[PDB]
RNA sequence: CUCUGGCAUGCUAACUAGUUACGCGGCCGUCGGCGUAACUUCUUAGAGGGACAAGUGGCGUUCAGCCACGCGAGACUGAGCAAUAACAGGUCUGUGAUGCCCUUAGAUGUCCGGGGCUGCACGCGCGCCACAAUGGGCGGAUCAACGUGUCCUGCGCCGACAGGCGCGGGUAACCCGUUGAACCCCGCCCGUGAUGGGGACCGAUUGAAACUAUUUCCCGAG
């Protein structure tokens, strides 16, 4: 009656982005898929699932909460809202799914680039962006990106 | 007394035997507890963690699979057992029974009772794979 | 400086801009139904669907 | 032996073999490394226990193998250099003497069909070693 | 006692030979086992399409349909001869043992 | 004399219809140039599916 | 027992080569010409030295063992397949070149040849590549 | 810089700064004292038995420790 | 249309494919250990059943049809074939297809020997392998599909291994072979340092004629 964890009343505070409900009341699949990219790591879902599972372990310890509480809140806080085209550059909205598929590249790259020039074992790095992305920690690569697309598209709007 | 299925997700096929023992599974003599991968063991669970541990209490399961990979026997055994049980309550109990257990187990995932047909499409010349091609030379 | 309004698509017009990337649909507010204005969106959206949009003043002109 | 986990039966058992020196253990065992494909010698130094271990393993789960068969259980990726990496077997001498090694013990025996086999002996210090380590936890 | 073995190319000459097999062995009310079916052993081909060089590097992939199908007898050879001999198919090959 | 053993090697082996040596198939016994076994493929039985 | 040691030195002079004092027992020997990674973890093997350690845990006593084994390995039964040199050309004799041995070993066969005037020995005078390949692009 | 070995002056730096950290594993016990990995995996091993530190779980490619009676 | 993929405790079948009973032996249930009885779910492949926008709803003069949705092995997948007309596109080098021209004994005929086609200041294109943090290094332990085979391999013996010496099977669903593949998985090691990442270039074999090191094998350099 439970799966991995026991998630009692999963509280879902937006309306637009309540797409991924498969998992509660599968995000942990499409956040594993999204990870095994940039060439190297391709046709790997196994090897992602121990980052991701080990990910778990770091956020449930860290904060006293559920870990999937603290992913929602990652992607739910760090989508975007307005992107810039080629229009011949108005403010354009995105999606509720563009916010939760753009979010989630955010995380996996954000982590990527972060370890690659840096000893740290890319369990760690992963759950390090969510509890950075969670809030807008004004330090993680999501809210660095999405701050920065929503700048340029109120200027040349 | 005799229940005979096979699952099969890619190549490999499982031939699931539901007799009746005494509540205790094994895949062809190996507990399916030590049966790598680690992290796929919940897979093979499914059909034992959702579903209650008293009708499984009653029948002995012994599976042979060939063919496929690590990934597309572990996903083939655990459909073999869940079609085991829903013929086994089909040819000699109500199927009230057998209803029951089927919308608890689709519910929770369609792969479990339901095959995927899905094969791997064939190499055309030209480039790696079936659908990408060799770079090609401008000039 | 105007408050961040939420918006719920009530029917899509179909897809527009030049690469045929920005769904041009009409939205409806949840909280007061007296505003209803045009809006492009980038991305697949169904039907009924919510967006964030943050103007919330300015047309796309059709 | 299948109940319990494969990786802990091989190391519980590479004990039971170094308890009982009545092993061949040669000469060469630390200058060759155990395959063309490997670059290093093994970091343990009492690879040879562990290598019969699993050696008398695989003859309980399927009998009639021999010294060509067990070189393709002990395969891996050939780095080429600059050219791409494939599968070679290993070392025929290391697994023949391993095998060779369990024949001094009444754990194998030859069939007449070819290769190896177990022996009455054999199954029976295999399965009382899988015993033990099940009651362990 | 004699294992009759069918080696055809095409199934519509194969399927007749096997079915005039088993009714010509049953006039004699000989317990014959069932027709099997070997794999079908296809032989692939992959040939360049152009005679020399010039193209877009099209490959023309043959193949070679080969069908095999056994049907095993226990019964004397002292009259199989003619048994075998109203057996003639243009096609097929049946190689007795 | 005049006759050097040539049995290993490009040289031996050579197409049975036009005595070229240059695109051989001699898999499953054919020994045909790859521009005369297109020309036979549809009397031997190979048939393209 | 992790504490650094009192004779922990980073820089260890063998054979007018300096060998840091951080990696381990083998790696480090590695960086003395003539002494690779299979050769280190042989000569560590037969004077038996604990292969956990580094290169500045070995006193002045165990150093001296492990150049011994490697100046003279045929005395300690490592084989003469394993060894560098195997056939000198001036010598004849079984005997692994070390550092300053294989500068002077190998420029005798580059100017044999040229004192020679081979073909193979031209090439290295002309500072292009003795070719077992094509060099019509590679430079 | 980097360190293969263990300092005495450090060392018991190690036993009232790692404990009080709420992450504990080698890939942060290396950034924060400078520890070369190999280091860091042992150390863990000698905190694990004094009863400093305790595992939660253990696996070939990384381990999660966490403080050890803190509630 | 053809071919291929798809799912009946279905039909037709099986000692060159198995399964379930039983017997026997080993072991503390396990056993591709052995042997004969049932059977065709699994395997193989013969024919014929199945899928049509047929039912539901909506839209469209109501048609053509499209969209959504029951039920369902599919609301289907890839491939083969592919006109008319045309091109100074490629092919005289694949032909004992071939016009004209040239050569024809001191031969542009072809037999043999030697070398070149691989020769380099450089340019371009198709790829390989990497610049490792998601990796590399040593154990162990689980897994295959189209294939191929007179030449593929099986087992004993010897060998650092490439190999070598012996004994057998397979002209093949029979032997190789239950294709014990890599990636992946489980431990350990290494710890961002051109390092243990990456490898260019630089005596022991094997089929010959190892020149120009065919390539492999070991060590070192890298
Ligand atoms: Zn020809």
């Amino acid at each position: 009656l439970f799966g991995k964890w026991s998630t009692d009343d999963v509280q879902i505070n937006d309306i637009s982005l309540q797409d991924y409900i498969a998992v509660k009341e599968p995000i942990v699949e499409r956040v594993t898929n999204s990870m095994m990219m940039h060439g190297r790591n391709n046709g790997k879902k196994l090897l992602t699932v121990r980052i991701v599972k080990h990910a778990f372990e770091i956020i449930h310890l860290l904060t006293g909460e559920n870990p999937l509480q603290i992913l929602v809140n990652a992607i739910i806080n760090s989508g975007p809202r307005e992107d810039s085209t080629r229009i011949g550059r108005q403010a354009v909205d995105v999606s509720p799914l563009r916010r939760v598929n753009q979010a989630i590249w955010l995380l996996c790259t954000g982590a990527r680039e972060a370890a690659f020039r840096n000893i740290k074992t890319i369990a760690e790095c992963l759950a390090d962006e969510l509890i950075n992305a969670a809030k807008g920690s004004s330090n993680s690569y999501a809210i660095k990106k999405k701050d920065e697309l929503e700048r340029v598209a109120k200027s040349n709007r | 007394q005799s229940v005979q299925v096979f699952g099969r997700k890619k190549t490999a096929t499982a031939v699931a035997h539901c007799k009746r023992g005494n509540g205790l599974i094994k895949v062809n003599g190996r507990p399916l507890e030590m049966i790598e991968p680690v992290t796929l063991q919940y897979k093979l669970l499914e059909p034992l963690l959702l579903l209650g541990k008293e009708r499984f209490a009653g029948v002995d399961i012994r599976v042979r699979v060939k063919g496929g990979g690590h990934v597309a026997q572990v996903y083939a055994i655990r459909q073999a057992i869940s079609k085991a049980l829903v013929a086994y309550y089909q040819k000699y109990v109500d199927e009230a029974s057998k209803k029951e257990i089927k919308d608890i187990l689709i519910q929770y995932d369609r792969t479990l009772l339901v095959a995927d047909p899905r094969r791997c499409e064939s190499k055309k010349f030209g480039g790696p794979g079936a659908r990408a091609r060799y770079q090609k030379s401008y000039r | 400086v105007q408050p961040i309004k939420l918006a719920r698509v009530t029917k899509v017009l179909g897809r527009t801009g030049s690469q045929g990337q920005c769904t041009q649909v009409r939205v409806e507010f949840m909280d007061d139904s007296n505003r209803s204005i045009i809006r492009n969106v980038k991305g697949p959206v169904r039907e009924g669907d919510v967006l964030t949009l943050l103007e919330s003043e300015r047309e796309a002109r059709r | 032996v299948k109940d319990v986990n494969q990786q802990e039966f091989v190391r519980a058992l590479a004990a039971f073999l170094k308890k009982s020196g009545k092993l061949k253990v040669p000469d060469w065992v630390d200058i060759v490394k155990l395959a063309k494909h490997k670059e290093l010698a093994p970091c343990d130094e009492n690879w040879f226990y562990i290598r019969a271990a699993s050696t008398v393993r695989h003859l309980y789960l399927r009998g009639g193998v021999g010294v060509g068969s067990m070189t393709k259980i002990y395969g891996g990726r050939k780095r080429n250099g600059v050219c791409p990496s494939h599968f070679s077997v290993g070392s025929k001498n290391v697994a023949r003497k391993v095998l060779q090694a369990l024949e001094g013990l009444k754990m194998v025996e030859k069939d007449p069909n070819g290769g190896r086999r177990l022996t009455p002996q054999g199954t029976r210090d295999l399965d009382r070693i899988a015993g033990q380590v099940a009651a362990a936890s | 006692r004699i294992r009759i073995t069918l080696t055809s190319r095409n199934v519509k000459s194969l399927e007749k030979v096997c079915a005039d097999l088993i009714r010509g062995a049953k006039e004699k009310s000989l317990k014959v086992k069932g027709p099997v079916r070997m794999p079908t052993k296809t032989l692939r081909i992959t040939t360049r399409k152009t005679p020399c060089g010039e193209g877009s590097k099209t490959w023309d992939r043959f193949q070679m349909r080969i069908h095999k199908r056994l049907i095993d007898l226990h019964s004397p050879s002292e009259i199989v001869k003619q048994i075998t001999s109203i057996s003639i198919e243009p096609g097929v090959e049946v190689e007795v043992t | 004399y005049w006759s050097h053993p040539r049995k290993y090697g490009q040289g031996s082996r050579s197409c049975r219809v036009c005595s070229n040596r240059h695109g051989l198939i001699r898999k499953y016994g054919l020994n045909m140039c790859r521009q005369c076994f297109r020309q036979y493929a549809k009397d031997i039985g190979f048939v393209k599916l | 027992s992790l504490v650094i040691p009192e004779k922990f030195q980073h820089i260890l002079r063998v054979l007018n080569t300096n060998i840091d004092g951080r990696r381990k027992i083998a790696f480090a020997i590695t960086a003395i010409k003539g002494v690779g990674r299979r050769y280190a973890h042989v000569v560590l093997r037969k004077a038996d030295i604990d292969l956990n350690k580094r290169a500045g845990e070995l006193t002045e006593d165990e150093v001296e063992r492990v150049v011994t084994i490697m100046q003279n390995p045929r005395q300690y039964k490592i084989p003469d397949w394993f060894l560098n040199r195997q056939k000198d050309i001036k010598d004849g004799k079984y005997s692994q070149v070390l550092a300053n041995g294989l500068d002077n070993k190998l420029r005798e066969d580059l100017e044999r040849l040229k004192k020679i005037r081979a073909h193979r020995g031209l090439r290295h005078f002309w500072g292009l590549r003795v070719r077992g390949q094509h060099t019509k692009t590679t430079g | 810089n980097n360190l293969v070995l263990f300092d005495k002056a450090t060392y018991d730096k190690l036993y009232k700064e790692v404990p009080n950290y709420k992450l504990i594993t080698p890939a942060v016990v290396s950034e924060r004292l400078k520890i070369r990995g190999s280091l860091a995996r042992a150390a863990l091993q000698e905190l694990l038995g004094k009863g400093l530190i305790k595992l939660v779980s253990k696996h070939r490619a990384q381990v999660i420790y966490t403080r050890n009676t803190k509630g």
